[PDB]
């Protein structure tokens, strides 16, 4: 009977990373592990320099994400994408000097209208307790966003706490049911995988490694 | 509480305060309805490059970081990684005054990106003492870097509040300065009917005449700006730092949000409008009130009044349900008011800024 | 270190794993299943391409049965050692006379960092602003071999007096995928008779690599004169790897290495190849004008979804007088295993003058029957593209207007921002069904697909037109625009 | 508060068509969810440039064109008695980037505002090439140092100093870039408008009176709100470091024009020559538009004018008190009203308002 912490991600715009070394910076349909780890990391106040706390946090916790479709005036509002033309004036020509370009351009995809319910639990090799995480997401130290600083929250992170055996069974207790679920724990009668390069290589900044979600489909 | 929330409702006359790569108004779908958008980068630049910013933040008393003050602390935070002689060498190369000569004013805490950069310098002068290139020889190759940090050590509040300047001589991971204020994308509270200006260009030497044709999209609308301030991070990046000073900066942020407007096509459309409403509230967690306009506001007598009404009515039922607590104050130009008290009503903006400056106490 | 005898291959076990470094022997002769492990997908693809090339160079299968046997059952160490022995001296990174894909005797006034070989990291101006620094600081021998091969094949650099080849700039690679790395490499190897068929040895053909026997400057090389060995390991870069340094972390691999590289030397080398050299790893397009015939390899040109390319990737068209030709590997696989579903991995770049605009690495699933019933696949693709063009045409007409009866146009470009919406919503519908259909009996799935796309076009049209539909001037136009929309949409039903 | 000067104008127009669409319809814009009749800011600007008042008090307006083949003839006519034709040709060729062929028709990249004064100045400066030959790029680098010297010649422009210009080709792309200095908004009605249609005919003296299909002309009356804003410092800079007082004089001319000038579209047939009924001017550290005073479309009590004035004054009071602005604020109105509050000084005549502006709001 695991303990689950249930959070909600509900901004008007959202952004979750995908493999990119270019100006065009795409997103997925749901949050990434690197994203959620950066989120909790922000809440806990983990700086970018200390590999220790990052590693501990990453090994310690595991996630499950449910995609909440929006309903207003008994009408369904499906998720949609944005392509923001985002320029920079006086950007870096080189990493060392003070020389700059007049204008550089980047394209950044956003996600509206998206809402998610996320249940996280402790690994057996945990280095912390769920209480610390709760206290952290209730009173953050660094500004939490999803997943760009431009994107704020419209609903508090903390949604609840529960006891359950499966992450699915844990998610069922909370209102928007029927959404697809991507978890790091498998459930019986469910087969499909979903590949993504979202596990942060913590020893080596700032690159990512391949991983797979377990897919659960409801109705 | 740690976080400060700033919510602004501001109406704009027919204009085009933000374009895409095809000279069209930036938009965003909210609640299934198209909303005109003003990108957060446009707002944040409009603030950071403004004259008010340059006056109250560009010339703040806490903008200068004196390294001679940070003598002791830098020795005990980097004593694990470097030797004392290396540190003293670096400070002597950066200041550049060797003597110690205790200022009789030795700081208690240090800004993170500072130790981050000077640590890098320590590494460089270490491997430079190992090679070994003499002080002059290495100071020649580190000219741009030294100047680069020297200009940054005179812009403390700017970096602390807005972040680094997109071309600062920063290298280390600690050199990536974020915050301390977060600016959100400004979207319209309603569905917008975009207009298309159809212009010509008259040739004074052939007025017969073949007209130079052109189009330009423009639209009026009530925008909802949101921003937040992390006081702890602001105190840490000015470390420092007393909370009262951070509040004094927060007031400047409030004012800038209530006044500043992007300069896109303001020479031809002139949307120099002031905010018709602005509310400030302290919280343990930042929260935007965007879902107040998730259902697109429809015009009764304009878009402004039902937007104010929608905002207040949302805050009433939603505020206590979420972790908003207290305290809150609102400055507007028109009734009604939120039925809930614990939201002090301010007649003027200056009274609101004064309210923020006193940590929200009445 | 040598590519065949030494450990350079980075892998991790299928189910769960900590990354390990392997030699080609241990990969070839072992039962346990390995999977590639790198922080970059394009480098994994490049790696697997190198492995496929070497595997095809050493062990072409006698027949299809030997093929299948090799896929399901590995080799013995002595058979392996027997097969690689004639090639061991060709794959030395640092050599005296003939190094791997390098060129002894390069003259350069300065040393170029390793970032130039890493595709995307230092290609454009925004790169310095948006990307993490020091990824090219130090590189392992393995990931430098991989970097070199990738630069030779799929990268577009360096522009200027530098040439790419043999396929061209930003070719797309299409590889059949298996449960395991070994099985994957073997699945993409060409059997001996088909190898001989695609590459008629006739010839005056030199069959020695660029580093064994060098290219002559300004030479006019006929395509057919290139050996299948010389072609696969063709590098026109004309570069040397600077001398290595000691032991440390690798910037891109994240692993520790005994030797690392911190730079390379380059120099301009220009020449021309006369004709098309038949690369087994990529599909090519045949165009007629009109008159003269032009064959050129598939390359990503637009930001369009990968499914739009599907028909070109798994369907041969020989209806010249404008056909298209699938890669030799896929063409082989459909013959060898007709009862099996396909898992195709395809990758490539989008290019503006040695700078990368986009990178794509997709994995496409086809259900059993993709070998037969190709017209179904082609039909799905053409349906999707058809609805796309319907919407785009409608919105463009709404934009520009109708001159004859003086209908004024809006003056705004809505087609481009709506096409992106259409594409985003289409990526959910077309690949998903295309993966799971019974091609023999599934035209009704194509029918519901038509319905969904139709509704999508209606919705997106009205949505895109909505903010401008309050001025009669534009309403009169959108009447006709909508009319043409429903004309096209009507023409899409069977 | 004394860098920006803000000009607000409420002016009512009788039935007319002061600005048209591409379908010859009245230009409109949606404000507060209600349709407002619009007048283009470009239309107001050109109406000012080509006005008689501008010619009398400010000077000659700029000549905007692409036809360099005609412009060479004009410049040869007006500058021929001062310079040689080859020098003029080289001058215009350097500025535009095109070549003067003595051909019939050669065009530029886009419509460009040319002032003959600065062109004559460039003829004088390119006459230094008749001296010890500097390369054209050298001469360019020399001219790059002192831009103020070029902007002094813009006092024969001013409309360029007010509205700015942008060059794409020639030497003007590096020397002629003017940014400021006047920000003007599109004139929109303070109320909702349902435009009327004039259904006209054309009597044929050799066939009529007979049957005929009719023509349409959309027209409407309405109370328009014009807003302008002048950055004094930017104007001074644009005129080559001119005195502040001069900039204020020009500013007063702008006030008068914004209060009196009406675009000449359809005036032969509709003749809406109406003066402004209200003109308020206020100095501020930051630009401020009172358009949101009509965000809620004013409804007619005794016409649209009086409630427009009233709404304007109310909103001005609210904003002024709310943001603690302290002008330097003066209002001129024709109608008897109940306006307020001190010290937004009431001026009985327009000239007293302009005089109040000339003396930096202290008068
Ligand atoms: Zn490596």
């Amino acid at each position: 009977m695991r303990s689950y912490l249930i959070l909600r991600l509900a901004g008007p715009m959202q952004a979750w990373g995908q493999p990119t070394f270019e100006g065009t910076r795409p997103t997925g349909r749901f949050p990434t592990r690197s994203g959620l780890l950066g989120l909790l990391g922000a809440c806990l106040g983990i700086q970018r320099d200390d590999t220790s706390s990052l590693q501990a946090l990453s090994e310690s916790v595991q996630f499950a994400v449910r995609c909440d479709e929006l309903i207003l005036d008994d009408r369904r509002v499906s998720v949609t994408g944005l392509r923001d033309y985002h320029t920079v004036l006086g950007a870096r020509e080189d990493y060392r000097g003070l020389k700059s370009h007049e204008t550089i351009q980047t394209w950044r995809e956003y996600l509206c209208d998206a809402s998610f319910t996320v249940a996280l639990w402790l690994t057996p090799h945990a280095t912390m307790v769920i209480s610390e995480l709760e206290k952290a997401v209730l009173k953050p130290r660094y500004t939490p966003y999803l997943g760009r600083r431009s994107c704020p929250l419209t609903h508090p992170l903390f949604l609840g706490t529960c006891q359950a055996s499966d992450p699915q069974k844990a998610l069922l207790n909370y209102e928007p049911v029927g959404g697809d679920i991507y978890s790091e724990e498998s459930v019986t009668g469910h087969h499909l995988k979903f590949t993504a390069r979202d596990e942060p290589m913590i020893t080596l900044p700032r690159q990512f490694a391949s991983r797979e979600w377990y897919v659960i489909k409801g109705g | 509480s740690n976080f400060i929330n700033i919510h602004v409702l501001i109406s704009h006359s027919p204009s085009c305060l933000n374009r895409d790569d095809m000279n069209m108004q930036k938009d965003a779908i909210f609640g299934g309805k198209r909303r005109v958008r003003i990108s957060s980068q446009s707002l944040k630049r409009a603030m950071r490059k403004s004259g008010y910013y340059a006056q109250n933040i560009g010339e703040s008393s806490l903008r200068t970081i004196h390294l001679a003050q940070l003598r002791d602390v830098l020795r005990q935070k980097l004593g694990e990684r470097f030797d004392q002689k290396i540190i003293d060498k670096t400070l002597a190369l950066l200041s550049g005054k060797s003597v110690d000569e205790a200022e009789k004013i030795s700081a208690d805490a240090v800004t993170p990106w500072v130790v981050g950069e000077i640590a890098w310098f320590c590494e460089q002068v270490a491997k430079a003492e190992a090679d070994n290139l003499d002080d002059k020889k290495l100071l020649k190759v580190l000219k741009e870097d030294i100047a680069a940090i020297r200009v940054n050590l005179q812009q403390g509040v700017d970096i602390a509040l807005s972040g680094r300047m997109a071309t600062s001589g920063m290298m280390t991971e600690l050199g990536k300065v974020d915050g301390a204020m977060s600016i959100a994308h400004a979207i319209t509270t309603h569905q917008v009917d975009s207009d298309i200006d159809w212009f010509t260009a008259v040739d004074d030497l052939q007025e017969q005449g073949s007209a130079h044709l052109g189009t330009q999209e423009f639209s009026s609308g009530v925008f909802y700006r949101y921003a937040n301030i992390n006081l702890a991070q602001l105190q840490e990046n000015l470390g420092g730092a007393s909370r009262e000073q951070a509040l004094e900066i927060a007031t400047h942020v409030v004012h800038m949000l209530a006044t500043e407007v992007p300069g896109a096509k303001q020479r031809t459309y002139a949307a120099f409008n002031p905010a018709d409403m602005v509310m400030v509230n302290f919280s343990d967690m930042p929260l935007s009130m965007a879902n107040a306009f998730e259902k697109a506001v429809k015009a009764k007598d304009g878009f402004l009044q039902p937007s104010i009404q929608a905002f207040n009515q949302y805050w009433d039922r939603v505020a206590n349900g979420y972790g908003l607590n207290g305290a809150a104050a609102q400055f507007s130009l028109s009734d009604v008011d939120p039925i809930t008290a614990q939201v002090k009503q301010m007649p003027t903006l200056e009274q609101l800024k004064s309210w923020v400056r006193n940590n929200g106490e009445a | 270190m040598n590519l065949l005898i030494d450990n350079w291959i980075p892998v991790r076990p299928r189910n769960g794993g900590k990354v390990q470094i392997i030699n080609l022997q241990s990969l070839y002769c072992s039962r346990d299943q390995w999977r590639l492990s790198l922080p970059r997908d394009d480098m994994e693809l490049a790696a697997l391409a190198l492995l496929v090339c070497i595997g095809q160079i050493i062990a072409p299968a006698k027949d299809d049965v030997e093929f299948r046997h090799r896929i399901m059952n590995p080799l013995t160490e002595d058979e392996f050692q027997q097969l690689i022995a004639p090639w061991i001296d060709m794959f030395y990174l640092n050599h005296a006379e003939h190094p791997f894909m390098q060129t002894k005797g390069v003259k350069a006034n300065d040393v170029t960092p390793m970032e130039k070989l890493l595709a995307g990291v230092s290609g454009a101006t925004n790169c310095a602003f948006v990307n993490q620094p020091g990824q090219g600081e130090a590189l392992c021998g393995g990931c430098t071999a991989i970097a070199l091969f990738n630069q030779a094949n799929q990268a577009p650099g360096f522009g200027g007096g530098f040439k790419s080849g043999l396929r061209g700039g930003t070719p797309v690679t299409t590889f059949v995928r298996g449960i395991d790395l070994r099985s994957t490499v073997l699945l993409n190897v060409l059997t001996l008779p088909r190898l001989q068929k695609q590459f008629p040895n006739e010839s005056h053909t030199e069959n020695q690599p660029t580093w064994i026997k060098p290219i002559k400057s300004n030479e006019s090389i006929p395509a057919s004169s290139i050996g299948f060995v010389r072609g696969l390991f063709w590098q026109p870069a004309h570069i040397e790897l600077c001398d290595p340094i000691g032991i440390g972390k690798c910037s891109c691999c994240g692993q520790e290495s005994n030797l690392r590289y911190t730079g390379f030397l380059k120099e301009k080398f220009t020449f021309t190849v006369n004709g098309l050299w038949p690369h087994p790893h990529s599909p090519c397009l045949v165009t007629v004008k009109k008159g003269e015939v032009e064959e050129k390899f598939l390359a990503f040109t637009t930001s369009a979804p990968s499914w739009t390319q599907i028909s070109r990737v798994v369907v041969d068209k020989i209806i010249q007088n404008n056909g298209n030709r699938v890669a030799a590997v896929v063409n082989q696989f459909r013959n060898i295993a007709p009862q099996s579903p396909l898992e195709l991995i395809m990758g490539g770049y989008r290019n503006n003058q040695a700078s990368i605009l986009e990178r794509r690495h997709d994995v496409l699933m086809f259900n059993q029957g993709w070998q037969q019933y190709g017209n179904v696949i082609n039909e799905i693709v053409t349906v999707g593209l058809g609805y796309k063009t319907a919407l785009r045409k409608a919105l463009y007409t709404f934009a520009e207007g109708f001159k004859n009866k003086d209908f004024k146009g809006a003056g705004v470009s809505v087609h481009e921002t709506a096409e992106r919406h259409f594409y985003r919503q289409s990526e959910l519908l077309i690949p998903d069904v295309l993966a799971n259909v019974n091609f023999s009996q599934a035209d009704e799935v194509i029918a519901d697909l038509r319905d969904k796309l139709h509704q999508l076009c209606e919705m997106l049209f009205n949505q895109s037109v909505a903010p401008y539909a309050h001025h009669p001037k534009l309403i009169s136009t959108l009447a006709l625009a909508r009319a043409t929309l429903y004309k096209h949409l009507r023409e899409l039903k069977p």
